[PDB]
Formats: structure tokens, C-alpha cells, sequence
């Protein structure tokens, strides 16, 4: 339906050659992904719905001039989305790095009633609104 | 899924052939383009390194992968024959002022923190 | 010396390839300790593990033994026989 | 069952009975913005932001608390919803100061950004504001309380979750302060986490006051240290350099809660730090020194002394990868005294079953029990996050909390049995009236903690502990799932430890003194130079060196639990894994990088050389410390039992008390601590009294 | 300025300064901050 | 003209307090981030700038940070003329900075006051 | 105040100070070390303590529009001066 | 008016629009996959990558399409979905003027056949695409590198390369000649975190799951 002379190519996509990568960053650099935990400091909640990659942290010393914070790795600030995880696996393992996998972390819903604010016996009533 | 589409190779015989005529490019370019680019490197030193490059990407088994290696240097061959490239670009192969690199684990804790 | 300094046993949670070394150390291990209180038998018990044996003697040498569906009476040997061999 | 159908603007959703308006919204996708309602704190409808339109119903009804009903399509975007949200918004941010280029609060002030989403862009208010004069309420929480919007979500805090009812309301009408009335001084040990639930700048951090706007700041998750517990934490690191630590969340270790001992301590990393190697030069002073040279009289005479003449103390905040480094460097020498600070009874089973020293339940579990005994610990200060959740346990489960040991206060009423230790073995025999508690409790509870371990008769206690949980157990009361026996520890690097077979405590050393102590971490200084021989090569390993330091030949600077990428043990067994914010400072490296450069310089090279490899040889040596976040699950208690139960050790009469018994010791307990300024400040503040630590929070 | 006096105030300079560059009047760059971790101190009492 | 955007400075107020009080609105607007801030709990209290140093050659003189202050404390100054012979002495500092303010300031304060109805 | 170093160097209102050793200081050696003697620390103290008599004060630090946001202080603690936060004028009671 | 800030709406091209779309859907089925109309009235038409050279031809050549005009030609790199290249191309209509635009898929090796023949312009932006997202078009004139720098690597688009690229260049004279050395930079980019955590507009909420 889609006769293009097809060819069933069964081991996974070696990209890593074409993508210009250095040796030592497409081995020895590790990279994970994660749904970023939100900031405590807000009760905000959509910016832990999307699977970001980041890659270790490398040396950051402090330029004679003004101590600034000048660094080596190119790839420090470099952080990717990605809808599933499936997805950013498959970037990872095609591109080449050495990913690790931490699974989506999401709120359990708990059971929630303002009646609970009183009680006749129950240890759970407020003492000041 | 497995099923993809070529570029041009069908298998890894016929890439493994354009990668064969490619070679044979970068041996009879090698010697002209170091006299014509006045390079500082020499001959042999000059064969040797197209070697080491073929032999870098040497765990490509993707027939498509090989397609793309051997346009890309292609691309690198007419760069390099009607002088588009200069000197310099030629020499960014040879790592000069690269300072050596240490490989050991003992050296590596002695320079800094990287593994 | 090469007297074994420690044992390591690795068994699975619930799969039954590991099952028979649970029941081993689950009767067959009080004793055991019982006759070697210095020896340390540790059970780094974990999940979806092959039963497996680690044997440390000494200046750091470690011995490999699986345990892949072994029998109570079988783990008991596949113990003695190390244990026999203080060296 | 009984899941009701309901809309929401459209599309229906299957909803619990009971659940209120917003989690019915939240279970779409579609948020309330709200102010007063915190998921896991009391609900009072304040904010008036959790106005939405209801279908078919003349007015506005509150999302936070409102039991949803049949049908009731919740008309999230509505006209009547977005103008009731632009009213209460325009009435909250009136009042409101001119701060927010002043304001830590700006950028992630959670008002600002409702503002931005559901907000006017205007202001029509053409008087002046109100101002409100500021109460100090410690070093540790900047405090600006005109900026408050009387969310009462810090006194909510005060009261359930801190326990400590001091934070409440004052007067009537817009004249209404939220503070102490008296100047008090709020100094618990979940102090801190009022930052993280105020959300305006009113409250605030006052070590990290105005040091980075926090849309600067690069986010790394990691593991807390400074306890047990491992509580899930961000470091939010801008430009090398630590700023702050946030909590993270995961609902079993420490929902989004954090002790301010693990918050505040980050001063402590810039205090008093080792970056560069020491040797002892001619008159015996540790002179600074290139590498080469250390690991040269390291090698040299780790070569030269074999067999058990070479020791090892592991400290207390140390990594796991270094752990298994220095255990198998040891290991290639026959030295076999690998020891650590914290002793746990090895009588009997001792380490070689992972049910002796775990907390077996998990935290989780302590949410689900019945009753809970105590063994002489202050969890308040041993393991805050553990306490939050007895409290919170308590609160809603009813739990029937007692404890045997020193009478210090636990926020709830714990039902002090004792505190002679006696009690213990009565329990066992069951005249003493609680055993049938334990009998007549489904889920029934004992935790005994590591610092009650410690004292001279842990092999007694532990026995005592085991024999009342064997008692329990062949009771039907207890399901044949449910674990009972328990053991907190406080030191975060113990169980992992423990896990590798370190021998616990330092008795070894005391049996037969070494010559090549290698302190790697060690700063309790259980073990000094009078109990070692003359000519002693004390190695001091670590990052903070205030009392190993002094005491050593040659001195190896490591990295800090903020820099390497190592993992680390809660008490209940997860292995948790800590990630690298910013790299050791000077010329220090990671604590397993070392210990392999100096095998291979002495000689005796370990086969590992990147991280990866270290891990893989450690799930060699224990295949648990890998499985990262999730319980190994933990069993073979009752051989553990019949395993020990051989001494008598018969029990001192001396009274439980742990060493920790009163807010001011919480602060100073490891080299991070002791490093800290801040943890100084905090300590002053409580052990005098209230007016020695004011900091000017307007500026 | 004759006309139109400039508002006088404490700070601004009494001497206007040209270009500085060049001579030995340059401005140099250098960190205006204190310092990061701060070194621990070694001990001066003896080993022993 | 009196918008001509120049030489940064940092200016103060009357009282000689500086403005600055190290919001950082100015280091997230430059789209060049030729800003840098380090702030601080002062000896007084005011939170100023540790550290506050524009990178004249990262600049690319735009006035997006003057728009951005929200106290007028970073402004650009009618100056052109600081053409420099070393890298170096184009890299200011926060010293710098509050030299040029103290120089270029009865033309900075000119300048604002009839321009500031415009803005 | 700005004063020498034991070196000999200015200090600057940061605090800064390139101690003995410090090698970055050759770059000062035929240069000079750019410091600013108005210092804000004690130019905003000698200012007079303002006395106006009203419970809720406002500020926007002068001149308006060319002022500092406008904040509404609390002259209510009667053992300090209250300050607005931008520029830092001590606001007081006049003795109540 | 009532809404003297939002842009005035244009319901009557929309309506036009959409239905032209469903004449080049009708027309082109074999390679057409999803028509749509944007709420500022601008069409969008996803086909499949067989069809560049189809139905670019019946957009440039039919009496009642009459497209002859390569705005510009692009690809949007996103490295989520499964073929991470998407290539956008723009035509404008000279005797029925208005905007049309057509989006294909491709990932990294798949090639896409090259336009060219088409429109003779898209020929440097052709380049363009396989010299800066890694796109290799199938017959296409002279593919060489357009843009970057000699002897250059990978395709600096890409969303996983990073801001400041791998390697810079500067005079050495132990050499006598300008040299490439790996990235050093002198003040590390700061990535500030915007895009705060709360919703901005409901409409285009991702349903859950
Ligand atoms: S807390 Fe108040 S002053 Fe601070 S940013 Fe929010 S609204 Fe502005
Ligand atoms: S002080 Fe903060 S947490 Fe307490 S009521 Fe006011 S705004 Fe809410
Ligand atoms: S004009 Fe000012 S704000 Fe804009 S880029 Fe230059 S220094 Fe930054
Ligand atoms: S915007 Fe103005 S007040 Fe804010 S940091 Fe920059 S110069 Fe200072
Ligand atoms: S959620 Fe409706 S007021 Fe707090
Ligand atoms: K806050
Ligand atoms: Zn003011």
C-alpha cells in the first residue's frame, strides 16, 4: 500500500555517528529523564505534566576576572521534552547516551471533607479557622 | 517497524562498495591536495589518517546509517577537491593544539573531576 | 589464610526458581549459624534475583556458585561442601 | 460500586462520594486556582479563589469544600466562574504592598501568577492600602506581614501538622493579623516548611533572604543526609553555587515536608571545608600538599602493615559506592575491621538478615497501625518526617500511641508507659496492662530507634523487643502480611552499611587496636588517639574536618553528599539515589574515585572505574542497593528470633533517655550542622530566649 | 548651564574625568564580591 | 536626543542611597545577558548588589533594562565617548558603574526629567 | 567609610578586599582599583529620622513619578524606626 | 468598538478557505492525510512525504489552485514524535491570493523527496534544511552544506544540539593558522526557568489519559 522497496531492519537505529556528537560525550556523558517535581514554593501544577531529559552536572569553576562561572561541557543547559517516556527513551538509546529512568511520580488523591473540620468524638477537629 | 527505506544501498554489500570508491577518491586526492594546499602534512601521514576515519565509524551496521557516511563525505570530498575548504579546515582533522588527552583512570582523578 | 570469610546468598522474593533456597533458610539456617556464630551468612534478599551464591575467603578472592531451582537438601550440600573447606 | 457520574463543562468523569468540587476538576486536568485549600491540610474555604458556577444554579459555590453531587456539570469557564475569580482577585490584591521587586516571593509568588492567568490588568483602587507591623517569629522564617492574605494555611500547619498551636489569628475585619500576639518564638523542628506553604512572600527564608530570584536557580533532585530518613529533596543551585534546598514530593518518604535541620544546613557546605591534601610536615602540622605525595604515604604504608592491623570507621553521612570501595580495598589486605560509628547488637542474627535492622512496615505502613510502641527515642528529633507521619496518623487513623523510655514531649499525647526498661520484658511476660493492646490491636506496632541501641545493653533490649514482637505475632490479631517488628536509625549511612556487612559499632577496633585506621567520614570520635597505639597513620577522609581532622596523619579531601552522585538508605530500606548539584570544591573528589586511585597506586587495583561499574559491583555484593526507590521487601523475622534469644545480658536499670531530648540539640548533630552558622544562630535562639536573634525581615 | 543650573547634589563629582584608558588611570576589572567556601583553618597544636 | 542610549550607569537617590534593590528584573530582560547580580542582605538591611556587572561587550545598548527597573537605577547615558584600547576596560564592574552614575548624573537626571512623562 | 587594606588597598562597599597573597592583584600594579567613595551604607544613616505623626505612612522615595513604587510603612513598633523597604528613609512616631 | 483590542475576526475567508480544502482533499486523497483551517484564517495541510512532489505540482499547476510561489521552506525540529523532522511548505497564490500551507513528516534517515522541480526556488532552502536538520532529500540537485562552516558536523537546528555548539575556532601561533578546539566558554549560559506552573489558556488544554 506504501511500496517504497521495503526492507525489515530488525537491530535499532545507530544515529549517534551522524550527529556529530564528540566520543567522549555520547559515552561518557549520563543522561536522565523525569517529570519535573513542581516548586513547593508554588501550588501551581502544569509543569509536571511533560517528561524532561537533562544530562549530569560537570565542572564549574570560577574565571579570574570576576568569578564568573565559566564551564566545558556544552551540553549542561540542555534540557529536552518529550510527551512519554517512550519517546525520550528512544531519543536516548538512538542518539546514544547512557539514560537512567525515573518513573512519574503523581499525587495520591485523599479523601477530603470539610465535616472533618468538626467532630463530635474524632481526633480530626480544628481548633481555629 | 523494521521495514525502512533505503537511500541507495540495498544491503551492506553495495554500501560496503560506495564506501570502497570512496576510499579511492581520498587516495588519489591525499597527495594532490597536499601539494596543491601546501599542507604541512605528509603523504603517508596523510593516507593514514582517511584510514583512522573509515576505521572510526567502524559499529555502523545500518544500511541507511552507511548511505549517510558515505554522502556526508561525499560532501567532504568536493569541499576539499575544488578548493572550497581551506588550509586550515584540512588541519582541524589533526589535532595540534589539542594538548594529549589522558586515558588512564589514575590520571583522570589526578586532572579533575570527569569520568 | 584462606579460610571463607563470609557467605552471600541471593534468593528471589516469591518466583519459584528461588523457592527451594527459602525453604532452606527457612528451617535449615538457625543451626547453621548456631554452629558458626563468627561466620557471617549474609541473605541480601532481594526481587527477581537468580538464587545465587557469592563466597569471600580472603585478600579479597570471592567465589560464584548459582542456585537455579536448587532443592532444600540440594542448598544444604552446595553449603556444606564450601563450608567443609576452611581453606 | 458507588462512583457517581459527574460533568465537568462537558465531558463526565467517575467520581468517590465525597470528594470535593476540585478534585473532581483536577481529576480532568483543568485546575482551581485557590489559596487556602494545601491537598494535605484541613480545608476552610478562605480564599474565595475556589469560586466556580455550578449548572443550573443562581450562585457560585466553593471548589475546596464542596461535596459533589449527581450530574452537576462543573462550568469551569464560565462568565459568571472568570468574573467571581476577577471580584475575589481584585479584593485580595488591594491591600497588597508595592514588594514584589522586593519580595523573594516575585517570579513564583503563586498571587502573581493568578494575576497573570485569571486576574485584571488594571488596578481601580483609589485609597490607601493597609499596612501591618511585623512580628519576628525567628531567625529561620523572614516575615513581612503586610504582604499576608489570611490564607491560614501556616496556622492550619501550626496546628495539625507541626503540632505546635502558636500561630494563630488576631482582631476582626481588615484589621485581622495573622501571628503570635505574644512574641513568642516558633522553633519546631517542621518550622521551615512554612516557607513552602505561604503563598506570598510574608513568610520567607531568612538564610537564603534576597541571595538568587529563583527563575535563576537550576533544579537537581537528590536525597537528603542529615537523616535516616532520606527525604526526597531539590537543590536549587545557580552558577556553581548552592542556594537553597526545596522539598520534594513522594508521599512515602516525606510527602512535601522537610526538617529545617535538613533545609538549613546548606551554610554549612561553605563553612569550614577540605579541598586540598595534608600531610603532617616535620614538627607534626598537616601542610597542604599536591596529591601525589598522599596517596605515596598512603600506599606506602598501607603496604607495609597487612592483617587486621588495618581498620576502617565509617562515618555517618558516607556513600554507599564508598562504602564497597573501601570494604573491598580492606578486603585485598585481609584487614576485616571494617567498623562504624553507630553500633547495633551483632548477637545472634545481627546483620545477616535485612528484618533485624529495618524499618520492616515502611513509612507508608505507620498510616494503616493500630497502636505503636516507642522504645526510648525522640522522634521528633531522631527522624522528623517519621513523627510527622505518627502525627498524622494519629490524627486521622485515631492511632493509640505509647511509648516506654524518657517522658519527652511528642506534639500528640503519647501514653507514657515508663521509662525504666524493666517495662520491656513485663510486656513480654503481659502483666503489664498494654501487651493486651498489642494483643487486642489488628495492626499492632513497635519500633525501637538505633540511638536506644546505642547505649551498653543492646544485645538486652533488641532481644526484650524481639520476644514482645514473637509474643504478638502468634496472635491471629496480626495478619500474616503484616510486619511488626521495626528499627530506626538516624544515621542516613548505617543501614546501607549495614547492608555490606560492616561490622557494627567500633568494638573491633577496641578488641585488637590497628595501625592504619582509615577514618572514612568518622567524626562521633567514639574511637581517639589514647585508645590507638603510638605511630597510628589515622587517615581522615570526608569534607567538613572538625574532630577527625585534628587527629590525623594525612588528610584526603572528599566531596559532600551536594556534590558526588552517589546513593543512599532510608531506615526502612529503599535505596534512594542522590544526583551532583555542584562539583566539590577545589581540588577534592568524589569518596569512591579516591579510594580506587589509591588502590591502584598501592597496588591492589579494584576492577571498577566509572560509577556505573561501582554500582554493578555493589548489586554483586548486595542485590538491593540498586533497586533504586521501591522496598525491598524485608521477611524471615521469626528465625531471626529463635536466632538470638541465647544470652541474657540481663537488663541495666537505667532510664531510656536519647541523646537527643530538647529542640536546641536537634540543630547540632553532624559535621554539616556543626559547620553551619545558621544552625548556630537557631541553637542561640532557643537555649537563651526569644529576643537574642531578630533579623530585620523588611530589609 | 548658565541659563539652566544642573541640580547640585552630595555624589556627583566636582571634576569631570576624561577617558582614562591608556594611562596608568585605567579602570581594571576584578570580582566585586567575597568569597565561596572558605578553606578550613589547620590546626597549630601538635600532632600528638 | 534626550532617549539617546549610551553608557549604562547606575544612578541614586537623593539621599545618596543607590536605587538598586537587586530585583534581577534587569539580568532577566537583557536579551544579550550581559547582566550579572549577586544580591545580599546588606549591614543596614537594603538588599544591594553584591556583585553587579554589565559585560559591555555582551551589551548590545537596547534600554531594556531601564524600561525593565523598576526603581530607574540602571540607566544608559548620553555618553558615546568611552571607546576603549583593552578588552578588559570594557568588562564593568559595579565600582564602574556607580562611577559612571556619579559622573554623567546631572545630565542623567536632566535627561529623565524630560523624558519620564514620555515613558 | 572606605579604608586601606593591610595591603594597602581600598576596600569597597561590598567589603572586598584581595588579601596577601591574592596573585590577582597584578592587575592593579600600574593600574589603580576602581572604588567608589559615596558609599550607600552610611549615606542613607545621617539622614534625619522623619517624625510625621500618623499611624500608616506613605513613601515613594521623591520626585513622584521618578521615585521608588509607593509603600505604605507601619509606624506601630514603638521600640524601632520603620523604613521603607526601596530607599530606606527611617520613618518614627514623634514620640507617639 | 465592544473589542478595540482583539484582532477583528474573518469568518467569511475562513469559511472560503475551508472550503477549498475540501476541494484539494477531495482531489488528492492518495496523499493527503489532515485539512485544517487556523482561527486566524490560515490553512494547514498534512500530507504524507510521497506526495511533495503531487501535490505541490497540483497546487502549482491546476487552473482553479494556481500557487506559483515558494514563500519559504522550513523544517521544525521535535525530537518527541516518532519521525522528528515536520517540513513546511508555503505558497502564495498570485490570480486568487492567498496563503496555503502544506506539512509532511520525516525522521532523521527516511529521505524526503526534493521539491526542486516544483519550485526552482526551494532549491537553496532545500539545502538549507539537509545542511541545518540533518533532512537528506532524495535526487536533489546539489545537496552540499549551504550555511555552516566548513567542514561543520551535525545539524545545529536539532533541538538536542546544544547553544553554543561543540568546538570554536582562534588563532594559534604554534601553528601559524586558526584552529578548532572544543567549547570553553567564558561564562556559562544561564538557563532561566520560565513558563510558570500555572494554566495559561483553557482552550488548548491536552486531554488526560
Ligand atoms: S508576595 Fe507580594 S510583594 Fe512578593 S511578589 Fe507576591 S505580590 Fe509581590
Ligand atoms: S502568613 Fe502566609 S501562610 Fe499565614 S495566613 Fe498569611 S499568607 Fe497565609
Ligand atoms: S542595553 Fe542594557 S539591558 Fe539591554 S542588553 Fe545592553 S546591558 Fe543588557
Ligand atoms: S532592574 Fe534596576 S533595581 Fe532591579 S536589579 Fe536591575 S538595576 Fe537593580
Ligand atoms: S479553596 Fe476556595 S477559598 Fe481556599
Ligand atoms: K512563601
Ligand atoms: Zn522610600
Amino acid at each position: 500500500t506504501q511500496d517504497t522497496q521495503l526492507i525489515a531492519v530488525d537491530e535499532k537505529l545507530d544515529i549517534t555517528t551522524l550527529t556529530g556528537v564528540p566520543e567522549e560525550h555520547i559515552k561518557t556523558r549520563k543522561v536522565r529523564i523525569f517529570v519535573p517535581a513542581r516548586n513547593n514554593m508554588q501550588s501551581g501544577v502544569n509543569n509536571t505534566k511533560k517528561w524532561k531529559m537533562e544530562f549530569d552536572t560537570r565542572e564549574r569553576w570560577e574565571n579570574p576576572l570576576m568569578g564568573w562561572s565559566s564551564t566545558a561541557d556544552p551540553l549542561s543547559n540542555l534540557v529536552l521534552t518529550f510527551s512519554t517516556k517512550e519517546d525520550a527513551v528512544a531519543f536516548a538509546e538512538k542518539n546514544g547516551w547512557s539514560f537512567d529512568v525515573e518513573e512519574r511520580k503523581v499525587p495520591k488523591p485523599k479523601s477530603k471533607s470539610y465535616g472533618a473540620n468538626f467532630s463530635w468524638n474524632k481526633r480530626t477537629r480544628v481548633s481555629t479557622k | 517497524g523494521t521495514s525502512v527505506k533505503p537511500i541507495f544501498s540495498r544491503d551492506m554489500n553495495e554500501a560496503k562498495r560506495r564506501v570502497r570508491e570512496l576510499y579511492r577518491a581520498w587516495y588519489r586526492e591525499v597527495p594532490n591536495t597536499v601539494h596543491l594546499f601546501q599542507l604541512d602534512i605528509s603523504v603517508k601521514q596523510g593516507r593514514d589518517k582517511v584510514r583512522e576515519m573509515f576505521m572510526k565509524n567502524a559499529h555502523v551496521t545500518d544500511p541507511r546509517v552507511v548511505d549517510l557516511l558515505v554522502i556526508k563525505g561525499k560532501m567532504e570530498l568536493e569541499e576539499t577537491i575544488n578548493v572550497w575548504k581551506q588550509r586550515t579546515h584540512i588541519m582541524r582533522f589533526f589535532h595540534e593544539t589539542e594538548a594529549p588527552r589522558p586515558t588512564d583512570f589514575l590520571s583522570k582523578f589526578y586532572v579533575g573531576h570527569d569520568p | 589464610k584462606l579460610g571463607l570469610r563470609e557467605i552471600r546468598i541471593h534468593l528471589c522474593q516469591r518466583s519459584p526458581g528461588s523457592q527451594g533456597v527459602r525453604d532452606f533458610i527457612e528451617k535449615r539456617y538457625v543451626e547453621l549459624k548456631k554452629a558458626n556464630p563468627d561466620l557471617p551468612i549474609l541473605i541480601r534478599e532481594c526481587s527477581d534475583v537468580q538464587p545465587k551464591l557469592w563466597a569471600r575467603y580472603a585478600f579479597g578472592q570471592e567465589k560464584n556458585v548459582s542456585l537455579n531451582n536448587f532443592s532444600a537438601d540440594q542448598v544444604t550440600r552446595t553449603l556444606e561442601n564450601v563450608l567443609s573447606g576452611k581453606a | 460500586s458507588n462512583l457517581i457520574e459527574v460533568f465537568v463543562d462537558g465531558q463526565s468523569v467517575m467520581v468517590e462520594p465525597g470528594t470535593t468540587v476540585l478534585q473532581a476538576c483536577e481529576k480532568v486536568g483543568m485546575q482551581i486556582p485557590r489559596f487556602c485549600y494545601h491537598e494535605r491540610l484541613s480545608v476552610a474555604g478562605n480564599c474565595r479563589m475556589c469560586l466556580v458556577e455550578i449548572e443550573k444554579a443562581p450562585k457560585v459555590v466553593a471548589a475546596c469544600a464542596m461535596p459533589v453531587m449527581k450530574g452537576w456539570n462543573i462550568l469551569t469557564n464560565s462568565e459568571k466562574s472568570k468574573k467571581a475569580r476577577e471580584g475575589v482577585m481584585e479584593f485580595l490584591l488591594a491591600n497588597h504592598p508595592l514588594d514584589c521587586p522586593i519580595c523573594d516571593q516575585g517570579g513564583e509568588c503563586d498571587l502573581q501568577d493568578q494575576s497573570m492567568m485569571f486576574g485584571s490588568d488594571r488596578s481601580r483602587f483609589l485609597e490607601g492600602k493597609r499596612a501591618v507591623e511585623d512580628k519576628n517569629i525567628g531567625p529561620l522564617v523572614k516575615t513581612i506581614m503586610t504582604r499576608c492574605i489570611q490564607c491560614t494555611r501556616c496556622i492550619r500547619f501550626a496546628s495539625e501538622i507541626a503540632g505546635v498551636d502558636d500561630l494563630g489569628t488576631t482582631g476582626r475585619g481588615n484589621d485581622m493579623q495573622v501571628g503570635t500576639y505574644i512574641e513568642k518564638m516558633f522553633m519546631s523542628e517542621l518550622s521551615g516548611n512554612i516557607i513552602d506553604i505561604c503563598p506570598v512572600g510574608a513568610l520567607t527564608s531568612k538564610p537564603y533572604a534576597f541571595t538568587a530570584r529563583p527563575w535563576e536557580t537550576r533544579k537537581t533532585e537528590s536525597i537528603d543526609v542529615m537523616d535516616a530518613v532520606g527525604s526526597n529533596i531539590v537543590v536549587s543551585t545557580r552558577t556553581g553555587e548552592v542556594m537553597r534546598i526545596l522539598p520534594r514530593m513522594h508521599e512515602d518518604i516525606n510527602e512535601e515536608w522537610i526538617s529545617d535541620k535538613t533545609r538549613f544546613a546548606y551554610d554549612g557546605l561553605k563553612r569550614q571545608r577540605l579541598t586540598q591534601p595534608m600531610i603532617r610536615n616535620e614538627k607534626g602540622l598537616l601542610t597542604y600538599t599536591t596529591w601525589e605525595d598522599a596517596l605515596s604515604r598512603v600506599a606506602g604504608m598501607l603496604q607495609s602493615f597487612q592483617g587486621n592491623d588495618v581498620a576502617a570507621i565509617a562515618g555517618g553521612l558516607v556513600d554507599a559506592e564508598a562504602l564497597v570501595a573501601l570494604k573491598d580495598l580492606l578486603n585485598r589486605v585481609d584487614s576485616d575491621s571494617l567498623c562504624t560509628e553507630e553500633v547495633f547488637p551483632t548477637a545472634g542474627a545481627g546483620t545477616d538478615l535485612r528484618s533485624n535492622y529495618l524499618l520492616n512496615t515502611t513509612i507508608a505502613g505507620v498510616e494503616e497501625a493500630d497502636v505503636i510502641l516507642l522504645v526510648g527515642t525522640n522522634p521528633r528529633f531522631e527522624a522528623p518526617l517519621f513523627n510527622a507521619r505518627i502525627r498524622k496518623s494519629w490524627l486521622h487513623n485515631d492511632l493509640k500511641v505509647a511509648l516506654i523510655g524518657s517522658p519527652v514531649d511528642l506534639t500528640y499525647r503519647y501514653d507514657h508507659l515508663g521509662d525504666s526498661p524493666k517495662i520491656l520484658q513485663d510486656i513480654a511476660s503481659g502483666n503489664h496492662p498494654f501487651s493486651q493492646i498489642l494483643k487486642e490491636a489488628k495492626k499492632p506496632m513497635v519500633v525501637l530507634g538505633s540511638s536506644a541501641l546505642q547505649r551498653s545493653d543492646g544485645t538486652a533490649i533488641l532481644a526484650a523487643v524481639s520476644n514482645i514482637a514473637q509474643n504478638i505475632r502468634l496472635s491471629s490479631g496480626v495478619t500474616g502480611d503484616w510486619k511488626v517488628m521495626n528499627i530506626l536509625h538516624r544515621i542516613a549511612s548505617q543501614v546501607a552499611a549495614l547492608d555490606l556487612g560492616y561490622k557494627p559499632g567500633v568494638e573491633a577496633i577496641r578488641k585488637n587496636p590497628p595501625k592504619v585506621l582509615f577514618l572514612l567520614g568518622a567524626d562521633g570520635g567514639c574511637i581517639t588517639r589514647q585508645d590507638l597505639p603510638k605511630d597510628c597513620f589515622i587517615i581522615y577522609q570526608g569534607h567538613h574536618g572538625d574532630v577527625g581532622a585534628p587527629m590525623a596523619d594525612v588528610i584526603l579531601p572528599g566531596a559532600a553528599y551536594t556534590e558526588k552522585s552517589a546513593t543512599y538508605v532510608n531506615t526502612e530500606g529503599r535505596a534512594q539515589q542522590t544526583k551532583v548539584a555542584v562539583t566539590p570544591p577545589g581540588l577534592a573528589r568524589e569518596d569512591w574515585k579516591i579510594i580506587r586511585a589509591l588502590s591502584e597506586i598501592a597496588g591492589m587495583t579494584l576492577p571498577y572505574d566509572t560509577l556505573d561499574q561501582v554500582r554493578s559491583r555493589l548489586e554483586e555484593v548486595s542485590p538491593n542497593l540498586v533497586r533504586y526507590d521501591d522496598v525491598e521487601g524485608a521477611n524471615y523475622f521469626q528465625q531471626a528470633n529463635e536466632l538470638s534469644k541465647l544470652v541474657n545480658q540481663q537488663l541495666l536499670a537505667d532510664p531510656l533517655v536519647p541523646p537527643q531530648l530538647t529542640i536546641k540539640d536537634f540543630y547540632m548533630t553532624d559535621s554539616i550542622s556543626r559547620a553551619s552558622q545558621t544552625m548556630a544562630k537557631c541553637v542561640k535562639a532557643v537555649t537563651e530566649g526569644i529576643q537574642a536573634v531578630e533579623e530585620p525581615s523588611i530589609c | 548651564p548658565t541659563t539652566k543650573p544642573p541640580t547640585a547634589r552630595k555624589y556627583i563629582w566636582t571634576n569631570h574625568k576624561f577617558n582614562v584608558s591608556g594611562t596608568p588611570q585605567q579602570y581594571v576589572p576584578y570580582s566585586t564580591t567575597r568569597k565561596k567556601i572558605q578553606e578550613w583553618v589547620p590546626p597549630s597544636t601538635p600532632y600528638k | 536626543s534626550p532617549r539617546f542610549r549610551g553608557e549604562h550607569a547606575l544612578r541614586r537617590y537623593p539621599s545618596g542611597e543607590e536605587r538598586c534593590i537587586a530585583c534581577k528584573l534587569c539580568e532577566a530582560v537583557c536579551p544579550a545577558q550581559a547582566i550579572t547580580i549577586e544580591a545580599e542582605p546588606r549591614a543596614d538591611g537594603s538588599r544591594r548588589t553584591t556583585r553587579y556587572d554589565i559585560d559591555m561587550t555582551k551589551c548590545i545598548y537596547c534600554g531594556f533594562c531601564q524600561e525593565a527597573c523598576p526603581v530607574d537605577a540602571i540607566v544608559e547615558g548620553p555618553n558615546f565617548e568611552f571607546s576603549t584600547e583593552t578588552h578588559e576596560e570594557l568588562l564593568y564592574n559595579k565600582e564602574k558603574l556607580l562611577n559612571n552614575g556619579d559622573k554623567w548624573e546631572a545630565e542623567i537626571a536632566a535627561n529623565i526629567q524630560a523624558d519620564y512623562l514620555y515613558r | 567609610g572606605v579604608r586601606t587594606s593591610p595591603t594597602g588597598e581600598k576596600v569597597t562597599h561590598t567589603g572586598q578586599a584581595y588579601d596577601d597573597g591574592d596573585y590577582r592583584r597584578v592587575r592593579f600594579s600600574d593600574r589603580q582599583k576602581e572604588v567608589n567613595e559615596n558609599f550607600a551604607i552610611d549615606l542613607i544613616a545621617e539622614q534625619p529620622v522623619s517624625e510625621v505623626g500618623s499611624r500608616v505612612i506613605s513613601c515613594d522615595g521623591g520626585g513622584g513619578a521618578l521615585g521608588h513604587p509607593r509603600v505604605y510603612i507601619n509606624l506601630d513598633k514603638e521600640t524601632k524606626t520603620g523604613t521603607c523597604g526601596y530607599c530606606g528613609l527611617q520613618f518614627r512616631q514623634p514620640h507617639h | 468598538d465592544t473589542r478595540p483590542t482583539i484582532r477583528p475576526r474573518n469568518d467569511v475567508v475562513h469559511k472560503q478557505l475551508s472550503a477549498f480544502g475540501q476541494y484539494v482533499a477531495e482531489i488528492l486523497p492518495k496523499y493527503v492525510q489532515q485539512v485544517q483551517v487556523s482561527c486566524f484564517n490560515e490553512l494547514e495541510i498534512f500530507i504524507h512525504p510521497d506526495g511533495v512532489i503531487p501535490v505541490l505540482t497540483f497546487l502549482r499547476d491546476h487552473t482553479n489552485a494556481q500557487f506559483k510561489s515558494l514563500a519559504d521552506l522550513t523544517a521544525v525540529d521535535v525530537p518527541t514524535r516518532q519521525n522528528r523532522f515536520e517540513i513546511v511548505y508555503n505558497l502564495l497564490s498570485l490570480r486568487f491570493n492567498s496563503q496555503i500551507r502544506v506539512k509532511t513528516y520525516t525522521d532523521e534517515l527516511t529521505p524526503i523527496e526534493s521539491s526542486v522541480t516544483v519550485y526552482k526556488a526551494a532549491n537553496w532552502y532545500e539545502r538549507e534544511i539537509w545542511d541545518m536538520f540533518g533532512v537528506f532529500f532524495a535526487n536533489h540537485p546539489d545537496l552540499r552544506r549551504i550555511l555552516t562552516g566548513y567542514g561543520f558536523e551535525g545539524h545545529p537546528f536539532r533541538k538536542d544540539f546544544p547553544l553554543s555548539g561543540y568546538v570554536e575556532l582562534r588563532y594559534d601561533d604554534e601553528v601559524k593558522r586558526v584552529v578548532a578546539e572544543p567549547v570553553e566558554l567564558a561564562q556559562e549560559f544561564r538557563k532561566f526557568d520560565l513558563n510558570s506552573p500555572w494554566e495559561a489558556f483553557p482552550a488548548y488544554r491536552q486531554p488526560p489519559e
